[PDB]
């Protein structure tokens, strides 16, 4: 389906060139620590961790943060803008404090991932692409998250949620309203990807070292 | 034993954890290679 | 020293690192192209080029594969006319019907190479793609839905003009070409983004409407408005 | 299907419908249209010259 | 003979499921950091000979023999950098492994990047790791900084007197990025569109160097293999498919999971016994995608006799991909699940080139029409005409992985198409 | 309309080579100012160069 965002920019007053943006310090010290992790003559390989950077400080993207990463290094503003129009990650549009993102690609599909997204929008009250009106929580969809073991999942603010059920997801929303945070995993008793009847494979304790390595060495 | 899941570290992590632990271990890479010019466009 | 190929068992002497639309070019094949231009560089992703070598199972794109020793090219095979009739089926799928109104009119290469290389039907029965035009100046009128993705105006713009203000915003059959902001691209040589456009998304302003290139004469002249002599 | 006096026809929003693409000149046997355009001021690809001779057209 | 049934002493990935510490004090316990000056004495070749007599295969995706690749790789020096590049953009929908051995083996992981450079002659290993995977990138952040620590990484490591950097770097999210080339671009901070072959990435990779692309878990079998030796490699599995496999099993099972068995070991036999068997049991399966969604799906009928391998399902108009294995029990929609597929591939597709950016568009509009029977009968072979132009016409492999399922589907349910239609045909009828 | 008085003015031939151009223009008795055939020179392309290590030739988009 459509994504329903624009990827042309026009000026507003909340988003144009002018609007104020700079690292702090410390996040100028870490820019430095990324840079020097490329050769030197290819500083233009850090635009990603750079943009990233300056997503977390200030919670999303706007053109002033890009035009401040393309200046920081040397690199054309309209490749910095390439690279934030084509990576999802990267929020070119404020956001809530807490970014649902709920996995519906088939793995999760399969069980019962809608459930988990009718759930998430009767409980706030808002669709798969809005904001909640006290700028507190934004939904989305998205594709594979690398959990389809423990489909069904979400993902919250760099945040694992898996195995969820209406119940356990309404309950998750409502503790990161109410100010807590919720511990990240499956809620369905598992620690990890292990089948939940039991440990079907490495139930003996691991060899030491050494225990079958070749003569040669 | 084998019963208690001791990946339980990660539910500390903070927004700039990543960024941290790569400016700790700045001072344990090597110096790296040169181009021999100070960006394709120079 | 010079390797032998065979185009469509001719056999043609060719540099070492001479591609296989150049060795077709050498016997005298123009392969049909879009996205390639010999002053800019290599970008193989409209794959019209696509030609068949005699004993490989795949397609190879002809303006970025270099020719290797004992390679027969066939041209005018059916696996190359296969791919080439899909290639321009795409195209033309997502195309827009603006012919009559549109100002590359009778000098098209998608028309060119539709009525050469491609099929004479259609297979698509969904909705088409529409684009928001852009503007970047006074010069260059953008009719963006018309754009094939080839490519061309941004390397044209940062290659030779030294300006990197073009690119593509997006992913996927949203991917876009043109600023992302409201930029003219104003510079000394932004006419050749027009004249390399291979459809009518990006075309002359004050040319437009007035003409059709069956109607023009072409006189043969030099430029005086500089001493380069153009 | 009887073939007469030539006309040029509009939408029935009065527009007219010719977008000066000049096919009908290029297609005319005996070269009995003559076509000139640009921009309306409204933008419109529209036709300021549209000539017919009626003594040259072979029907 | 018969395979399966791999042993708790022989599996590779210990510490999987996170039952044990995965710091390096746990790795050490394990057989992890052992000998590694030994074997970096022993140098390339020996380690190239070990990894081609394990006939190891390429554990992310398209298998293809590792030490081939990495002899590609061990050219002399021409005054360039030298890079091995470990791919965990695990994007892939049915892929759980690389995730797993990044959180809770990353040692196992840091070590076997460190063999591989010294087998490739590398200066420098970039694991690329997605950005979803925010804490497995803080964890393996956390076990690099241990390493360097004990120095069995950095100036002289593990004592050997070569000299090898591990770096780390988290990508956006990018399925299209998941690739080798398209990899590579996103490294050097571009789009992230795959590149054209030639130039092959063993001839010029990231920055212009010399590079190599290896998976999460190809590199982290790279060192168990040489500690050990490679004919006990070899000889878990078929003969020309040798080693062991993490197999992720989910969908509509009763227990889904990630576990770590032969690289021979039939299908059914591993859904019987590591995931608890199909819901409505072995009769209520419908169809199995055992490599992720690139791969093809099998009907019930293929997956009673077949084994989990590269040429097994091969032979089965498949291929063993990523040994992702969702299963499909008979109380679902076959044609939505692959139409939701094909809106995957739409939404990860990079654009850049025209058979895959407008054919995978049309797919996905002809299979949203699919799903409720609004088209005609004779459209099917139109789609399997637009797959095959997609098909081998494209830039990258995303291309041919967003076919695949569609001629799948055309393949083993074209009289549920077919039915679907004459239903919708009937309903409109009536109104 | 456009007028004109000048019968040749549509008048186009074509010539397989300059020698047999020249011989008829000669024959015709016209005067005739020949101008070479202008053939681009070869030019050496290669797709690696867009990734240089070290030389200006690697692109910043694609
Ligand atoms: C995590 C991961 C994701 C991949 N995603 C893609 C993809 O989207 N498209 C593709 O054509 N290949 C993909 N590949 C395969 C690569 O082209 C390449 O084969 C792999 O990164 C290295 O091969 P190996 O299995 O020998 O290590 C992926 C590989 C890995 C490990
Ligand atoms: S660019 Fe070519 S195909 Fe497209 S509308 Fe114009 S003349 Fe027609
Ligand atoms: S605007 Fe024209 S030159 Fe530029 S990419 Fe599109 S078709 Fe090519
Ligand atoms: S120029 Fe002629 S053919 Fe074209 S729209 Fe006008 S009347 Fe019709
Ligand atoms: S096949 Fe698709 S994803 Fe791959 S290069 Fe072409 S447009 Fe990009
Ligand atoms: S399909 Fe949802 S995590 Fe993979
Ligand atoms: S001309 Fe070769 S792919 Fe475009
Ligand atoms: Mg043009």
């Amino acid at each position: 389906g459509a994504g329903g965002a624009l990827f042309v920019h026009r000026d507003t007053p909340e988003n144009n060139p002018d609007t104020p943006f700079d690292f702090t310090p410390e996040n100028y010290k870490r820019i430095e620590a990324i840079v020097k992790n490329y050769p030197e003559g290819h500083k233009a390989a850090a635009v990603l961790p750079v943009l990233d950077l300056a997503q977390r400080q200030n919670g999303w993207l706007p053109i002033s943060a890009m035009n401040k990463v393309a200046e920081i290094l040397q690199v054309p503003p309209m490749r910095v803008y390439e690279v934030a129009t084509f990576y999802t990650m990267y929020n070119r549009k404020p956001v809530g404090k807490y970014h649902i993102q709920v996995c519906t690609t088939t793995p999760c599909m399969l069980r019962n991932s809608d459930s988990i997204l009718e759930a998430i929008q009767k409980k706030l009250g808002i669709k798969v692409g809005e904001t909640t009106p006290d700028k507190l929580f934004t939904l989305i969809e998205v594709e594979c998250l690398g959990a389809c073991v423990n489909a069904p999942m979400v993902q919250i603010n760099d945040n694992y949620y898996e195995d969820l059920t209406p119940k356990d997801i309404e309950e998750i929303i409502d503790e990161l309203k109410a100010g807590k945070i919720p511990k990240p995993g499956p809620r369905s008793g598992r620690f990890s990807c292990e089948p939940a009847g039991g440990l079907t494979s490495l139930t003996e304790p691991p060899k030491g070292p050494g225990f079958g390595v070749q003569a040669g060495l | 034993d084998n019963s208690t899941y001791r990946n339980l570290q990660h539910h500390e992590y903070s927004t700039y954890t990543f960024l941290d632990l790569n400016v700790e271990l700045s001072k344990f890479r090597m110096p790296q290679p040169s181009s021999g010019r100070q960006s394709p466009r120079h | 020293n010079l390797i032998e190929v065979f185009v469509d068992g001719q056999s043609v002497m060719v540099e070492p690192g001479t591609t296989v639309l150049q060795a077709c070019e050498k016997v005298g094949m123009q392969i049909p192209r879009f996205c390639y231009h010999e002053r800019l560089s290599v970008a193989g992703n409209c794959r019209m080029c696509l030609v068949e070598i005699e004993k490989a199972p795949k397609v190879v794109a002809a303006c970025a594969m270099p020719v290797m020793k004992g390679w027969n090219i066939l041209t005018n095979s059916e696996k190359s006319k296969k791919a080439r009739e899909g290639v321009m089926e795409f195209l033309l799928a997502n195309h827009p019907l603006d012919c009559p109104i549109c100002d590359q009119g009778g000098e098209c290469d998608l028309q060119d190479q539709s009525m050469m290389f491609g099929s004479d039907r259609s297979r698509f029965l969904e909705g088409k793609r529409a684009v928001e035009d852009k503007n970047i100046g006074p010069l260059v009128k953008t009719i963006m839905t018309r754009c094939i993705q080839c490519t061309r105006c941004i390397r044209f713009a940062s290659e030779i003009a030294g300006v990197d203000d073009l690119g593509t915003t997006g992913r996927g059959n949203d991917m876009q070409v043109g600023t992302y902001i409201e930029k003219m691209f104003m510079s000394e040589l932004s006419g050749n983004i027009i004249d390399i456009c291979p459809v009518g998304a990006l075309t002359s302003k004050p040319y437009a409407f007035t003409a059709r290139p069956w109607e023009t004469r072409k006189t043969e002249s030099i430029d005086v408005m500089d001493a380069v002599g153009s | 299907r009887f073939r007469g006096e030539h006309a040029l026809r509009r939408y029935p929003s009065g527009e007219e419908r010719c977008i000066a693409c000049k096919l009908c000149e290029a297609v005319c046997p005996a070269q009995a249209i003559t076509i000139e355009a640009e921009p309306r001021a409204d933008g419109s690809r529209r036709t300021t010259r549209y000539d017919i001779d009626m003594t040259k057209c072979i029907y | 003979t018969s395979f399966g049934s791999l042993k708790d002493e022989d599996r590779i990935f210990t510490n999987l499921y996170g039952r044990h510490d995965w710091r390096l004090k746990g790795a050490q316990s394990r057989g992890d950091w052992y000998k590694t000056k030994e074997i970096l004495l022993k140098g390339p070749d020996w380690i190239l000979g070990e990894v081609k007599t394990s006939g190891l295969r390429g554990r992310g995706g398209a298998g293809f023999p590792t030490g081939l690749k990495w002899s590609f790789m061990n050219k002399p020096s021409d005054g360039r950098p030298k890079y091995l590049v470990v791919n965990a953009d695990e994007g892939e929908p049915g892929t759980c492994k690389d995730r797993e051995i990044i959180r809770h083996d990353p040692h196992k992981l840091v070590e076997g990047c460190l063999v591989g450079g010294r087998a490739m002659g590398a200066r420098a290993a970039y694991i690329y790791i997605r950005g979803e995977f925010y804490n497995e990138a803080s964890n393996l952040q956390v076990a690099i900084r241990e390493a360097y620590e004990a120095g069995l990484i950095g100036k002289n490591a593990c004592g050997s007197g070569y000299d090898f950097d591990v770096f780390v770097v988290r990508g956006a999210g990018a399925y299209i990025c998941g690739e080798e080339t398209a990899l590579i671009e996103s490294i050097e901070g571009k789009q992230g569109k795959p590149r054209l072959k030639p130039p092959f990435p063993a001839d010029v990779g990231v920055f212009g160097c010399p590079t190599t692309v290896a998976n999460v878990e190809t590199v982290a079998v790279s060192p168990t293999i040489c500690r050990r030796g490679g004919a006990w490699f070899a000889s878990f599995g078929r003969e020309r498919n040798s080693g062991t496999k993490l197999f992720n099993i989910s969908g509509h099972v009763n227990h889904p999971c990630t576990v770590e068995e032969e690289m021979s070991v039939p299908l059914k036999e591993l859904i019987e016994k590591h995931a608890g068997g199909v819901i409505g049991g072995w009769d209520n399966l419908l169809a199995v995608i055992p490599g992720g969604s690139s791969t093809p799906l099998i009907p019930k009928s293929v997956c009673e006799t077949v084994l989990m391998d590269f040429d097994a399902l091969v032979q089965a108009q498949t291929g063993l991909g990523t040994a992702a294995v969702i299963v499909m029990d008979r109380s679902t929609d076959i044609v939505k699940a692959i139409a939701r597929l094909i809106e995957f591939y739409k939404h990860e597709s990079c654009g850049q080139c025209t058979p895959c950016r407008e054919g995978v568009d049309w797919m996905n509009k002809v299979m949203a029409r699919f799903v409720k029977g609004d088209a005609r009968p004779a459209e099917i072979d139109s789609l399997w005409e637009i797959s095959k132009q997609i098909e081998g016409h494209t830039i990258c492999a995303l291309g041919d992985g967003a076919a695949w399922p569609v001629q799948g589907l055309i393949r083993h349910f074209r009289p549920e198409l077919e039915e679907r239609m004459q239903q919708f045909a009937l309903q409109h009828q009536a109104r | 309309w456009s007028s004109t008085a000048d019968p040749l003015s549509n008048l186009v031939l074509t010539f397989s080579t300059k020698e047999d151009a020249v011989a008829f223009a000669e024959k015709n008795g016209w005067s005739f100012d020949v101008e070479e055939r202008k053939v681009p020179k070869p030019k050496s392309k290669s797709y690696g160069a867009n990734f240089s290590w070290n030389k200006r030739t690697r692109v910043s988009t694609k």
